[PDB]
């Protein structure tokens, strides 16, 4: 009693830090996979979804 | 693995150089089967004739020959920011 | 009168041992950035890492 909202949301037990995801923002992002090249430094990020 | 380097980036900066104010020539129109450049002269009824463009042979300014050897250090000794931890301003 | 574009080699091609064409990869590749044979090279060495 007095849960606020209940999400579905990838396990971060399974897809733990050891496969470079990082879930606590809602989605998976991975550091240096897919990296735009020729973009200013804030401009990567987007990527690592 | 060089040409992304050479097209996405070095093609800019060709553009950009084309609209300086100094590069007031047509050096090329991409057709080597008909393309000639123009040519002018200075020249008076006193007889000066003065040709912009002349054929001089090897000048002290070293712009003349042409070694295109350089093309070699290009496609395997250079590196560039889109080519080459990757990203780079 | 006429429009250039780029046509995916999974547009016109559909062999499902060859060239995946799944609707899923397809949002993969809608979502990435240009890519050239480094940044590809570089995404492979991450995974290996």
């Amino acid at each position: 009693y007095g849960a606020a909202v209940v999400n579905i949301d990838l396990n971060r037990d399974f897809f733990d830090t050891a496969t470079g995801i990082d879930l606590t923002k809602g989605i998976p992002l991975v550091q240096d996979l897919l990296v735009p090249i020729g973009v200013t430094a804030g401009a990567e990020q987007s990527a690592e979804y | 693995n060089i040409a992304v380097a050479h097209t996405d980036h070095l093609s800019v900066v060709y553009a950009t150089m084309s609209n300086f104010m100094l590069n007031f020539t047509n050096n090329f129109s991409g057709n080597h089967a008909t393309f000639k450049p123009d040519q002018y002269v200075i020249t008076s009824p006193e007889g000066s004739y003065k040709p912009i463009i002349e054929r001089q042979g090897e000048t002290v300014d070293g712009l003349t020959i042409i070694d295109t050897s350089i093309v070699w250090p290009i496609l395997c000794q250079c590196t560039y920011p889109l080519v080459r931890s990757i990203m780079e301003e | 009168r006429y429009h250039e574009s780029v046509l995916e080699i999974a547009d016109i091609f559909d062999q499902a041992d060859f060239i995946q064409t799944s609707d899923a990869v397809r949002q993969l590749r809608a979502l990435m950035p240009t890519l050239s044979t480094s940044q590809i090279r570089h995404a492979i060495e991450r995974i290996a890492q």
